[PDB]
RNA sequence: GCGUACACGGUGGAUGCCCUGGCAGUCAGAGGCGAUGAAGGACGUGCUAAUCUGCGAUAAGCGUCGGUAAGGUGAUAUGAACCGUUAUAACCGGCGAUUUCCGAAUGGGGAAACCCAGUGUGUUUCGACACACUAUCAUUAACUGAAUCCAUAGGUUAAUGAGGCGAACCGGGGGAACUGAAACAUCUAAGUACCCCGAGGAAAAGAAAUCAACCGAGAUUCCCCCAGUAGCGGCGAGCGAACGGGGAGCAGCCCAGAGCCUGAAUCAGUGUGUGUGUUAGUGGAAGCGUCUGGAAAGGCGCGCGAUACAGGGUGACAGCCCCGUACACAAAAAUGCACAUGCUGUGAGCUCGAUGAGUAGGGCGGGACACGUGGUAUCCUGUCUGAAUAUGGGGGGACCAUCCUCCAAGGCUAAAUACUCCUGACUGACCGAUAGUGAACCAGUACCGUGAGGGAAAGGCGAAAAGAACCCCGGCGAGGGGAGUGAAAAAGAACCUGAAACCGUGUACGUUUAUAUUCUGUAGCAAGGUUAACCGAAUAGGGGAGCCGAAGGGAAACCGAAGUUGCAGGGUAU
């Protein structure tokens, strides 16, 4: 997890996390103010995935 | 480290249920220990229609300090003090009075 | 906006006495030192 | 005065001003009101003098003195001294001696009955603390020296 | 056998109380209460309140017979003051 | 209708238990931070109604390396929901990335958390997003550069200082009224508060042209005595020295120009390795039975460990309940303290020379010099004049003689020393919510004054919420009663123990520390004692520059005395 994205291309990375903060955070924001996603640890893994990604490409590159 | 950990068979010594052996199940964060049937409370639990109300008195288990119970070992069936050492590659527990290995 | 004039806070600050009234108020610790 | 070994069957002499002295009662008294004043008050080295020297006869004249050719422990452990206490059935005595000796010492840090400290730090509070004191000769020599 | 019956904490002058309840005092449950009954008075319907709970609890734990159920004591004590508060208690038994 | 006393009540907190609180001291670092945006705020960030704390749209956090790692996901203060459980749950530490707005706040405006922008680069799209820059004063360097060829003023660029705050110390320049002589003159208050500058954490100064004079002490820096002596004041209140004499430390300097032999010790910067700390931690001793008691840690019996009976708490008082302590160990990476170690610049010692020349001094005009030249003074002016130089000067009682100093107009010198805004640790014949901090509590909060400023009161349920399940009355409330938990509910969330004052019922009856002076006792020794400051693993012991008595008295012709220092006690002088 912590290591298993380090290796790979910038341009995946790039990709998949602009994906995450484009779609999961609309997707989770809309169910909590709809009452959905009873179970709250997805806000802090997707929260904590995003703040990692972002804190590369940066220091890396 | 915690002398007392999950899977580990301890007896109270003082406060009610003296003599008798248990199963420690979790440890609070304050110093509390459970184990299952030593200390029986008559909890009057505010009945709810949802959530599954367990229904009338709950007879649960309340949390006692470990300080007030003991390690009991089945190699001698008395409780005894444990220290720590130093393994091949590791550290783990050791009771005293002989020093019977866990 | 007579109070933001008068004892606004770049209007204090403005003035050596505004500073000093400010920093011993800060020092003192009130919540608001000006408003 | 002459007193006993009591482990040779040897015979010591004493200076008589030491532990033949009269107990003076207002300089014991006003030495210890220093002490805990100090515990900022003058202090004389004359009436340190008097003092120990009247608190050593009194304890002499008391049999509250009892002195060995030596005091310590082939090893530092402290179960040696509690025996050889025992052995005496010494419980509450004062070891005085010379140059500290580290096993007896480490031996006598727990006790907290017993106290070892060195000649020169000697301090009426500290001798009558405890029932009894236990000195050697090389220590009582070099009390002697000291009180001139 | 005794009945207790009393409420804390009363927004209502105490003295006020303590003189409706002289009126009753004395006197049996079942008549004070018939008389309480078209009283105009406010303290009235506080009266009226712990007698019938006190007859309820009488009724519910106690045994029968709570129609020659008698007043026995009946006091009003000075509450907290935030108008001053009011404590009223009533203790009453057949004997 | 009331009173004589008792029991129950309610606003009620005298008393007593301490505390997640303050206050006074001791030992150490730090003794400043930042334009690479200091200090502090505004707003947000939890499954959140709110707070502390952490953080900043990457928001109660992230990458790396170590310790621990089976409970944790910070708590208030619960619940829902999560991961993993022997190394990728979680926690601590170092190294790194981000760090919204205001705030010196620095692109401009402006009303603090507000508004409006421009320039260049990247945009795999050029709607629009991200990043860097865009203020002022001063200095250095480079390129351009009018009057005026160069050079300057001016302009562009690179670099450096400052945009502010911070408790106290140092020097310099000004600086008050209150002030005692019952007011007041010379004066004291007071050169205190206050205003400014410089920068140091310590500062300045720091090594004699020093004082007496015919003997003498020899850097600067602080300290008790001399000493409240002389001296100063309607000699009254009051102020107030040293030459000189003892402790901390005592190191001096250099170049000031010429060379000789020279990269000969030292200095600042920069690698290597050694040892100890900072920066997470590891190990680490030992007990039962009866009785009593809600529960033992109360005490009775016999045991074990003790380098550890320091301490914390655990249903009442614990060495063997544990956490801990004594003691022995521990760092992947970062970091201070001294070493041998390679290098870049300074760079040893020897001899020969001057001794910092418009300089000393002098003339006409002030400053504060208690005193306006009067009994009268120091750095000098606006300007001029004007010394031989070490063989000479300052000079010294001026002098002859004799004596100290400099070798005359460069400054450097950590040492012994004042203080804590803040950081780390320890202690309290210090206090206990009307005390102690204003504030032990969501306290410099509420609140008041449109600002300066002032400024409160308000704590204790239960060891363990295990919080009175349930049933009934009641209005589906409030409130109360049974039952039950709870040691106790004469412990119930309006919850520590709890006396009355005030009001009702029933019961028996009638209607100022501190500086001196004197006297008291007591204790050492003795013609002696105390030693001051200081040293001192430390009130031990040393250490009498320093105080008085003193085989002395007396007229140094002559004859031949027992006082001091501590303790407690009192009166007096402010």
């Amino acid at each position: 997890m912590k290591a298993k994205e380090l290796r790979e291309k910038s341009v995946e990375e790039l990709n998949t996390e602009l994906l995450n903060l484009l779609r999961e955070q609309f997707n989770l924001r809309m169910q909590a103010a709809s009452g959905q996603l009873q179970q709250s640890h997805l806000l802090k893994q997707v929260r904590r995935d995003v703040a990692r990604v972002k804190t590369l490409l940066n220091e890396k590159a | 480290a915690a002398k007392i950990r999950r899977d580990d068979e301890v007896i109270v010594l003082t406060g009610k249920d003296k003599g008798k052996r248990g199963k420690v199940k979790n440890v609070l964060s304050s110093g509390k220990v459970i184990v299952e049937g030593i200390n029986l409370v008559k909890k009057h639990q505010k009945p709810v229609p949802a959530l599954n109300q367990p229904g009338g008195i709950v007879e649960k288990e309340a949390a006692i300090q470990v300080s007030n119970v003991a390690i009991f070992n089945a190699a001698t069936g008395k409780a005894d003090r444990v220290g720590f050492r130093f393994e091949d590659g590791k550290k783990v527990r050791f009771f005293k009075s002989n020093s019977e290995t866990i | 906006l007579k109070r933001n004039r008068s004892h606004g806070f770049r209007a204090r600050m403005a003035t050596k006495n505004g500073r000093q009234v400010l920093a011993r108020r800060r020092a003192k610790g009130r919540a608001r030192l000006t408003v | 005065m002459e007193l006993v070994l009591k482990d040779a069957q040897s015979a010591l002499t004493v200076s008589e001003t030491t532990f033949g002295r009269d107990f003076n009662e207002a300089l014991v008294h006003q030495v210890v009101v220093a002490y805990a004043a100090g515990a900022s008050q003058k202090v004389n080295k004359k009436m340190y003098r008097g003092a120990l020297k009247s608190i050593l006869s009194e304890l002499v004249r008391q049999d509250r003195l009892i002195v060995v050719e030596k005091f310590s422990v082939e090893a530092p452990k402290t179960k040696l001294l509690a025996q050889k206490l025992k052995d005496m059935a010494l419980e509450d005595v004062l070891i005085i001696t010379g140059e500290l000796d580290e096993n007896l010492f480490l031996a006598a840090r727990n006790l907290h009955k017993v106290d070892v400290r060195d000649a020169t730090g000697i301090d009426p509070v500290s001798l009558i603390a405890f029932d009894k004191v236990v000195m050697t000769a090389d220590a009582v020599k070099q009390v002697e020296e000291m009180l001139a | 056998m005794e009945t207790i019956a009393k409420h804390r904490h009363a927004r209502s002058s105490a003295q006020k109380v303590r003189l409706v309840a002289d009126l009753i005092r004395g006197k049996k449950v079942s008549q004070a209460l018939d008389i309480l009954t078209y009283t105009n008075k406010k303290a009235a319907v506080l009266v009226k309140k712990v007698l019938e709970s006190a007859i309820a609890n009488a009724e519910h734990n106690d045994g029968a017979d709570i129609d020659d159920l008698k007043v026995t004591k009946i006091f009003v004590d000075e509450g907290p003051s935030m108008k001053r508060t009011s404590h009223i208690t009533v203790v009453v038994s057949d004997r």
